């Protein structure tokens, strides 16, 4: 899903990749809803009539709940289609990440595992990046990386980077860092620690 | 009160089959047709089918025909779905929704929708998390703000739950989606920031709920030295 950084207010026009059935809106974690159909229904803010040439969403001023993804509907000898999705996310000020790094705990080390997480904290905006140094190597197929949704409060994201290892490989190493880069920073950030310390 | 209401979700080893159920209620379901759609892990919807709740005639996309059947009950306004021969890439949510009245220059679109069903394929057998703790050090405490944790591992099949210190501690909390792991199991942690200086007096615990295995897991995170 395509996505499209926008204020309270602003008006949106969505492009359809005649073919066209209908547009839906979709909430995270929720079923589609119908906006606008052949049948010509929907007064409202969303409308299709755009121009006569490709088929358009507009949403004439976005409010505090139109924050979702929308997606079109299109036929081709009945069999449908669903076009890809635009997320629209809402701008904000610039925020850099607060980083965090926690060793693995001796309860895992006791069952043969370890895993060294790194916590990227409220930020905006969402594209960030964190790369792995073991005793000064650079680490890749090792990691996992999970991102929360926009913060329904403050539009920041939040993000966890995963490093695991085996114990026995664990053991042989002594450096363990994290390293971001984000927009909010002006030189990157370094959160390290020696195993055993 | 026009509403689809769905059955609930289900677990699926790869060959075997699943049955999903969707209940019509406040109109008259002969006089509609109901379409099912599916929807993959971060991903976009797929159209799997349609049935008309008159006549009960099918129209199935190409990539699924022969292995997915649907068949309606007009007596119970329900209408059904069956998905054969399972794999891996079959692990989506399902969804049913009331698809034009019963000319297609009109097309009404799809006005109702079912809550969706989840169905997860796969080779694993059900195993509840290990909870470790993500305690708050120097490492992770930087002026007045310290982050602490829960990394809550190798379980199958989603989901958990996650709250701190029984409910009574949201602010602050980030409990982020799962990553399905190589091995089949899935893997998370829970996260919260408070002040460093309530570290010596302030007892922080997860609360871990895996409804599939029947496991509870209430963790105390303790500060550590260095």
């Amino acid at each position: 899903p395509s996505t499209l950084s926008a204020s309270v207010g602003d008006r949106v026009t969505i492009t359809c990749r005649n073919t066209w059935l209908a547009w839906y809106q979709q909430k995270p974690g929720k079923a589609p809803n119908l906006l606008i159909s052949k049948a010509s229904s929907l007064p409202s803010r969303f409308s299709g009539s755009g121009s006569g040439t490709e088929f358009t969403l507009t949403i004439s001023s976005l409010q505090p709940d139109d924050f979702a993804t929308y997606f079109c509907q299109q036929y081709n000898s009945y069999l449908y289609t669903f076009g890809q999705g635009t997320k629209v996310e809402i701008r904000r000020t610039v925020a850099a990440p607060s980083v965090f790094i926690f060793p693995p705990s001796d309860e895992q080390l006791k069952s043969g595992t370890a895993s060294v997480v790194c916590l990227l904290n409220n930020f905006y905006p969402r594209e960030a990046k964190v790369q792995w140094k073991v005793d000064n190597a650079l680490q890749s197929g090792n990691s996992q990386e999970s991102v929360t949704e926009q913060d329904s409060k403050d539009s920041t994201y939040s993000l966890s980077s995963t490093l695991t290892l085996s114990k026995a490989d664990y053991e042989k190493h002594k450096v363990y860092a994290c390293e971001v880069t984000h927009q909010g920073l002006s030189s990157p950030v370094t959160k390290s620690f020696n195993r055993g310390e | 009160q026009v509403q689809l209401v769905q059955s609930g979700a289900e677990v699926k080893k790869p060959g075997a089959s699943v049955r999903v159920s969707c209940k019509a209620s406040g109109y008259t379901f002969t006089s509609y047709g109901i379409s099912w759609v599916r929807q993959a892990p971060g991903q976009g919807l797929e159209w799997m089918g349609w049935i008309s709740g008159y006549d009960g005639n099918t129209n199935y996309a190409q990539k699924l025909q022969g292995r997915v059947t649907m068949t309606t009950d007009t007596s119970t306004s329900t209408a059904y779905m069956e998905l054969r021969s399972l794999r891996s890439d079959d692990t989506a949510v399902y969804y049913c929704a009331r698809d034009g009245p019963q000319q297609v220059y009109y097309y009404y679109g799809m006005d109702v929708w079912g809550q969706g069903t989840t169905v997860t394929v796969s080779s694993a057998s059900t195993k509840g998390p290990s909870v470790f703790p993500l305690a708050p050090s120097s490492k992770s405490t930087s002026g007045g703000t310290a982050a602490l944790g829960c990394l809550v591992k190798d379980y199958f099949p989603e989901p958990v739950t996650v709250s701190w210190n029984s409910g009574a501690l949201t602010s602050g909390v980030h409990t982020f989606p799962a990553v399905l792991q190589s091995s089949g199991l899935y893997s998370l942690s829970s996260v919260v920031t408070v002040p460093s200086s309530s570290l010596g007096t302030q007892t922080y615990i997860c609360n871990v709920n895996h409804k599939p295995s029947n496991t509870k897991v209430d963790k105390k995170v303790e500060p550590k030295s260095c």
